[PDB]
RNA sequence: UCUACCCAUGUCCAGGGUGAAGUUCAGGUAACACUGAAUGGAGGCCCGAACCCACGCACGUUGAAAAGUGCGGGGAUGAGGU
RNA sequence: UGAGUAGCGAAAGAGGGGUGAGAAUCCCCUCCACCGAAUGCCUAAGGUUUCCUGAGGAAGGCUCGUCCGCUCAGGGUUAGUCGGGACCUAAGCCGAGGCCGAAAGGCGUAGGCGAUGGACAACAGGUUGAUAUUCCUGUACCACCUCCUCACCAUUUGAGCAAUGGGGGGACGCAGGAGGAUAGGGUAAGCGCGGUAUUGGAUAUCCGCGUCCAAGCAGUUAGGCUGGGAAAUAGGCAAAUCCGUUUCCCAAAGGCUGAGCUGUGAUGGCGAGCGCGAAGUUCCUGAUUCCACACUGCCAAGAAAAGCCUCUAGCGAGGUGAGAGGUGCCCGUACCGCAAACCGACACAGGUAGGCGAGGAGAGAAUCCUAAGGUGAUCGAGAGAACUCUCGUUAAGGAACUCGGCAAAAUGACCCCGUAACUUCGGGAGAAGGGGUGCUCUGUUAGGGUGCAAGCCCGAGAGAGCCGCAGUGAAUAGGCCCAGGCGACUGUUUAGCAAAAACACAGGUCUCUGCGAAGCCGUAAGGCGAAGUAUAGGGGCUGACGCCUGCCCGGUG
C-alpha cells in the first residue's frame, strides 16, 4: 500500500507515498461540502495562540456522521473517499429511503456491502450499536462520552479499541494507549479497525511536502536569544543549563503530569 | 421644487455657438438636478420637444489671487438635444 | 527602493477617516482636543 | 500605507534539455521474476530571459542616490514572486 | 571666508530659413543619430487642471530663453450597453437581542457592511484645439411599461402566475500533451497605381506603394459533455410531477454545450494615391490567444451566494406570445501614469500593478540592426598636460606580485565522436577532450510538410570545386581538474558591514495530553488547538543516509 520513489532528485532521496488502490473515485459529493478557511493558529483576537501552523493547501470541509443517529435503515455504500481532513479515508454510504452520508471507512470495507445502525444490528465491520448490545472482547471504534453527542473517541487511521467488559450502567472498554476507561453503556460505538493502518508508514521526503500539509517550520529553544525562551542564548552551542528542560512560558516540559488533579473524570480512569 | 429654479444660467462658448447651430443646447444647472428633471422642467417651460440629454459636471478650478487660494464653484452643465423640427431658444 | 510612504486614499478614510475615529470613544477625545485646539483640517 | 507573519481573492514565470513511475509490444517462466524496444512525461530537476535576490570587484562617499550605478553573479514550477 | 572655486545630475547633433530688442538653447525644413518585450500604444494606484487656445517673461528652469509641466485671461471631460452603484457573497469588520467585565468597555446571535471574486445588454467608421464603445452615421441588443394591434386560453371539474421553501446549477487545484480554429506574420503568386533612372549597366522574371472590413441575424461545424424510459417511494422539517434511492425494459438515438466558419450586416465604410479615388484574391507560416481546465495523469485533493432552471405550498380572473409605441437614474470620463504631473525635500541615473508588444538571422520576449512610432534628454567651445575614472592594445617571460590568481585574461553556439575513480546505481557528466561548421555547383539533394495540382515551405547528408591568416568570421550564450574540512541536499536570515559551518529541513528520539485533551491568548465571556481525537495534537533535543550510541541514579530535577 506504500510505493517508494526511486530517487532523481536530492528531494526525493527517501520518499514514500501511499498509492491509492483503497480509494474507489476522485470527485467528492456535492451537498456534503463545508466552506472550511485555515485559522493560521490565530485567535479570535487575531493573536498567534498555536505556533508551527497556518500556510497549507486548500481545503473544503466534508460533514461526516460522527453520530450515527438513523435506526434500521438498510445502507449500502458505494464509494471509499480520500478525506483531506484526518489522516483515515472516509466513505459516502446511501441509504434505503433516499439521502447519502459519509462515513469513516474502517478496515477492510469494500463497495456494496450492506451497514446496519440499530441496537439490533448484527456486528459485522461497519455497523453501529449501543454498548449495552456490544459482545465483550470486540475491536470497535468511533466511541463518544455523553449519548447523542456523536463519536470522539477512535477515530483516527489504523486506530482501535477493544471491549473488556460491562458491568452495569457503565462499559470498560480500552482505548488506544491502553489506559482504559470507565464510560456509559448508552453511547453507540462503531464495529472494527480503522481503514488506513499504513499511515504511519508514511515517509514525507521534502520540507515542501509538510509546507503543502500546513506545517510551519520549528525552531529549537537552544538557538533563541536569552528573553524569547528560558534557553536561549550563550555562545557556541550551549547545553541546557537550566536542569530540567522547560517550554516557551517557562512550564518544565520532561516528564511532569499535566491535567487538573481535581477534575470530574479521573473517577473514570483509575481503573488502568 | 420648482422648474424656475433647476437650470441657473446658459454658456455661452464657441463650443455653444457650434452646437446651437445642430440644435443641440448648453446650460448649466443645478448640482442636485439629474438628467431627467431639466427635461421634464424644459419642455414644460418651453414648449419644445428635446430628444436626448447629456449630463457633466465640473469640479471647481483653483484660482488664486492676491495671496488667497480660494476655489471656484463645482458647476453641472447639461447638454440637450431637441428633436427634429422643434422649436428654437432665445 | 520602495519608499515609506504608498498614497491609498481608501485606506487613509479607512484608518484615519472621521467615521473611523468617531467610531472609538478615544478617538472621540482626539476628535475634541483638535476642536479645542483648533485645526483647520480637523480631521483626516 | 515600510517591514515580519498570517487570512481571503487575482495575476506572472520567453525558451531549450533530461527522462522517472506506469502502459504497450517482443522474448522469458507452469506461472512469477526478469531482458530489450517504443510510449509516457514526474521532478522543492538542469541550462538560461522577464521577475526577484544581493556573492565579488571598481566607482561613488559636502554622491545621480540619507544604501546606487557598471561589469560580472544565485533562484528562476516553487518552502515561488507579486 | 572657500571663491569666481567645486558643481551645473548617464545621451549626437549639425546646417539653412523665420520670429524677435536680443537666438546654440523658440519655431519651420533637410540630413544624421538613439530606443524599439521599448525610451512604442492602452490602462491602474496616485496627482488634481498640470490638458487646449491666446498673451507675458520678475520669480521657478542648476546657463540662456522670444520659450512651458511658470504667470495671466479664456476654453475643454456628454454613456440604458465601458468601470462602480440601486446584484450576490469571501477574508475581515459592525452588531438589536444577549454573555462577560471597577467604569469606560470586551465578545458575539439574528442581521448588515465589505471586491481583489461571480453574474450582467454596442460596434466600426467619421469628427474638432482639447472628449469619445459617451458626439454624428448605420445596423443592434438588454430590462421595464401600455393610449394600441393581431393569435390563442380559460375566467373554478379554474387559463395564467410562482417561494425570503426544497432540489439542480453557479462550483472551481496543479502539470503535460496532442488536435481544431483565429490573431498575427511573408509579400510568394496574381491584381492595381506610379515610375525606368543618368555614376559603369538595366523595358527588363526592373523599382516603390496598396492588395480590407466588425457586433448583431440565420445556418453549419472541429469537437467536448451526457444513456434513455417506466414503476414504487421510512428521505430533502410542508407538499412532489423536482431531487435522491431500489426494481423492470431498450443502447443507439436524442439532448446539452461549442472556438470558429459560411452568407447578410456591405448599392456602405476604409483604402495607394490630387474633394475624388484603382485593385482589394490566392498561397505559405502561424501562436504566449480561444475551444478549455476539454482530455490525460497527478497528489498537496483543489470558496460562498445571487443571477439561472425546476417542484409543490400558494396567488388566480383575465393572461400568454408576437408586433406597434415608449421609458431607461447616480458617480467616474481631461491630462500624466517606466514619468519633468505618482512615491523618493529637487524637472533626482531609484521604485511603480496589469493588456498589446513587428521584421532579418535566430529555439527565444536572448543577442545586433531596423518597422509602426517616439526621442536628440536643458549649460556650452576648445585645448588634447599631470592626475583620477571607464575602456582598447601591448614585444619577452608567464603568477615571480599578492594574505589570497582579487581583478583581469581564457572557454562559450550547433552537430558528431568519446568520456574515469567513486556511487545511495538515479548520478557523477555539457566529466575530461577531440573533430566539422563560410561560399559555389552537382539539386526547385534525397527526402518531408502543404495542397488534386500548379506552386510554397523545411532540409539528413554526401561528392566535386573557390577564397581568406581566420567560416557559430560581429554582437551573446560552462574555464577545468585533483584533493580535504564543514554542512546531506533545494531553501532562510543580521532592510542599511556579516549569506555562513548560522536557522529551517525530511528523518530519529524523549516527554505531556482520553477530549469543556493537554498547551496558548484573554481577568472574563470567548476562542485557537480543532468543525481534529493517541497512526492526533503540544513541548524539548538531535538533524538525509550507512554503522553505532558504553558506564555511573552519589547530587539536582
Amino acid at each position: 500500500a506504500i510505493k517508494k520513489y526511486k530517487p532523481t532528485s536530492n528531494g526525493r532521496r527517501g520518499m514514500t507515498t501511499s498509492d491509492f488502490a483503497e480509494i474507489t473515485t476522485d470527485k467528492p459529493e456535492k451537498s456534503l461540502l463545508a466552506p472550511l478557511h485555515k485559522k493560521g493558529g490565530r485567535n479570535n483576537q487575531g493573536k498567534l495562540t498555536v505556533r508551527h501552523q497556518g500556510g497549507g493547501h486548500k481545503r473544503q470541509y466534508r460533514v461526516i456522521d460522527f453520530k450515527r443517529d438513523k435506526d434500521g435503515i438498510p445502507g449500502r455504500v458505494a464509494t471509499v473517499e480520500y478525506d483531506p481532513n484526518r489522516s483515515a479515508n472516509i466513505a459516502l454510504i446511501n441509504y434505503a429511503d433516499g439521502e447519502k452520508r459519509y462515513i469513516l471507512a474502517p478496515k477492510g470495507i469494500q463497495v456494496g456491502t450492506e451497514i446496519m445502525s440499530g441496537p439490533e444490528a448484527d456486528i459485522k465491520v461497519g455497523n453501529a450499536l449501543p454498548l449495552i448490545n456490544i459482545p465483550v472482547g470486540t475491536v470497535v471504534h468511533n466511541i463518544e462520552l455523553k449519548p447523542g453527542k456523536g463519536g470522539q473517541l477512535v477515530r483516527s487511521a489504523g486506530t482501535s479499541a477493544q471491549v473488556l467488559g460491562k458491568e452495569g450502567k457503565y462499559v470498560l472498554v480500552r482505548l488506544n494507549s491502553g489506559e482504559v476507561r470507565m464510560i456509559l453503556s448508552a453511547c453507540r460505538a462503531s464495529i472494527g479497525q480503522v481503514g488506513n493502518e499504513q499511515h504511519e508508514l508514511i515517509n514525507i521526503g521534502k520540507a515542501g511536502r509538510s509546507r503543502w500539509k500546513g506545517i510551519r517550520p520549528t525552531v529549537r529553544g537552544s538557538v533563541m536569544n536569552p528573553n524569547d525562551h528560558p534557553h536561549g542564548g550563550g555562545e557556541g552551542r550551549a547545553p541546557i543549563g537550566r536542569k530540567s528542560p522547560m517550554s516557551p512560558w517557562g512550564k518544565p516540559t520532561l516528564g511532569f503530569k499535566t491535567r487538573k488533579k481535581k477534575n470530574k473524570s479521573d473517577k473514570f480512569i483509575v481503573r488502568r | 421644487k420648482d422648474p424656475r429654479d433647476v437650470l441657473k444660467r446658459p454658456v455661452i462658448t464657441e463650443r455653444s455657438a457650434d452646437l446651437m447651430t445642430e440644435k443641440k443646447y448648453t446650460f448649466e444647472v443645478d448640482v442636485r438636478a439629474n438628467k431627467t428633471e431639466v427635461k421634464d422642467a424644459v419642455e414644460s417651460i418651453f414648449g419644445v420637444k428635446v430628444d436626448k440629454v447629456n449630463i457633466m459636471n465640473y469640479k471647481g478650478k483653483s484660482k488664486r489671487v492676491g495671496r488667497y487660494t480660494g476655489m471656484t464653484s463645482r458647476r453641472r452643465k447639461a447638454i440637450v438635444k431637441l428633436t427634429a423640427d422643434s422649436k428654437e431658444i432665445e | 527602493m520602495k519608499r515609506t510612504f504608498q498614497p491609498n486614499n481608501r485606506k487613509r478614510s479607512k484608518v484615519h477617516g472621521f467615521r473611523s475615529r468617531m467610531s472609538s470613544k478615544n478617538g472621540r477625545l482626539v476628535l475634541a482636543r483638535r476642536r479645542r485646539k483648533g485645526r483647520k483640517v480637523l480631521s483626516a
